[PDB]
């Protein structure tokens, strides 16, 4: 099918016409998204078919014909780009300064910029172009507005 | 079933749209994987 190195929509023609439900990336030949976009099933690319090889619900991962590729780390100090791909709209770079999650194990990189459900996979960058991350798993904070998680695998 | 379909190449666009604060949260990760606000 298609297996070039870049962001990709994940569709769905389950409900109402065609819908966004999330955005992965390709790298590597394998795919990288969140389990709350595809729920660990099989995709489609073409005549092509990926079939999910790695996946967890507590870190809300999953990887598609191959393990985990993505390990570039955002560095607590430096901007990075959220490559926001929204629903029906063209893919945009948004920079910004990370806030923190700060957990029982452990501090976690947070982008607080506000995109519909479907942008739910969309990678976040280094300034050398590194995928540090994917957007959208995260929280509604005092304000109302949404902070998601810089959430990153482990490359084996 | 789904599918997916190219939106483009994973590059940092300098002169971007700079937006977005930096907030401290503290949070909490369930076995389900959702966030939650510890106060
Ligand atoms: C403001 O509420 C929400 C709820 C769910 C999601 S998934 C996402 N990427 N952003 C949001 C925002």
């Amino acid at each position: 099918g298609e297996t070039t190195d870049g962001v990709y929509r994940v569709m769905t023609r389950r409900l109402l016409g065609s819908t966004q439900v999330g955005v992965g990336v390709m790298q590597e030949g394998v795919f990288h998204t969140m389990w709350h976009v595809t729920k660990g099933a099989a995709l489609r690319s073409g005549e092509g078919r990926l079939d999910p090889y790695w996946g967890d619900v507590k870190q809300d991962l999953v990887s598609y014909c191959g393990p985990w590729k993505l390990d570039a780390a955002w560095d607590g100090l430096s901007e990075v780009q959220l490559l926001a791909v929204p629903p029906g709209e063209r893919a945009k770079n948004i920079q910004t300064l990370p806030g923190i999650f700060k957990t029982k194990d452990g501090d976690i990189g947070a982008v607080a910029l506000d995109y519909p459900a479907g942008t739910s996979g969309s990678p976040i960058l280094d300034k050398c172009g590194r995928v540090i991350g994917l957007y959208g798993n995260g929280v509604v904070i005092k304000n109302g507005s949404y902070v998601s998680a810089i959430t990153q695998g482990k490359r084996e | 079933d789904m599918y997916i379909e190219r939106a483009g190449d994973i590059t940092w666009e300098k002169d971007a749209e700079v937006t977005g604060n930096s907030p401290r949260l503290d949070v909490a990760l369930d076995e389900s994987g959702d966030f939650s606000l510890v106060e």
